[PDB]
């Protein structure tokens, strides 16, 4: 539709003037950071479900 | 009583796989090697002596 | 119990590329310290250049 | 980045005198995850030897 | 009762196909392979020492 390729554009626009916000030194190791309490969350989780297979 | 009883099981299957999942990674499971500190070979250099 | 060991496999495989990637921030922050020193340097030597006092 | 060459050079002995201490102890699939450790590094000092003498 | 055991085999049935779902998918189904880590050459040339 003419009103899905208007709003692909629009919509890419805005997705790459926010790209180049992204500084590599700063958002680099924020991106470990994430990824690593992310496992702390999974780990609880799991463990919680392998209680249950005990019970 | 029989109420009662599986609070308490419940809460020893709680403890035991958080902790039994945390007994795995590297670091943990290295631990337990015996001549994992890394000083054999300078160990050996003293014992040659 | 055959879902558990699925979930225990693949909390490992992602232990292994956290330690991965932390080792290669290590030699792209340095990198890119690098890169913008040369960049800082080579801006200077250009405007040396356009004011060219040696020719006036 | 003369420093971080020496640390990664010798952070890959340790890793491979883990792998072969598994070995004896037969553990060979703790002995893969050690030489998983070893290649990273030796990988990335291999970019430092590349950058250090260009600079 | 009766009305609220369907209530529970709602939920069950909602539960495992999400998760049976996402147990397809390449990676997921790769990382069962016990070789599956690509280390296997340096591996075996280690084993050759």
């Amino acid at each position: 539709g003419l009103f899905d390729r208007l709003g692909r554009v629009v919509r890419a626009n805005l997705n790459d003037l926010v790209s180049k916000a992204e500084d590599p030194e700063k958002v680099l190791e924020q991106a470990v950071i994430d990824m690593q309490e992310d496992l702390v969350q999974l780990r609880q989780a799991v463990a919680r479900t392998i209680a249950e297979e005990k019970r | 009583f029989e109420r009662m009883e599986n609070k308490v099981l419940d809460m020893e299957a709680t403890s035991q796989a958080a902790g039994e999942l945390a007994g795995f990674g590297i670091e943990n499971q290295f631990a337990q090697l015996e001549a994992s500190s890394g000083v054999e070979d300078e160990l050996a250099a003293l014992k040659a002596s | 119990r055959t879902m558990s060991e699925n979930l225990r496999r693949n909390l490992a495989a992602l232990e292994a590329k956290i330690s991965e990637a932390k080792t290669k921030k290590n030699m792209l922050q340095a990198r890119a310290k690098a890169a913008k020193a040369n960049a800082e340097l080579q801006q200077t030597l250009a405007a040396a250049a356009a004011a060219a006092a040696a020719a006036a | 980045t003369e420093q971080r060459l020496n640390q990664d050079t010798q952070e890959a002995k340790k890793w491979e005198d883990r792998a072969k201490l598994a070995l004896t102890n037969g553990e060979e699939n703790l002995a893969r995850e050690a030489l998983a450790r070893k290649k990273s590094l030796t990988d990335t000092a291999a970019a430092y030897q590349t950058q250090l003498a260009q600079q």
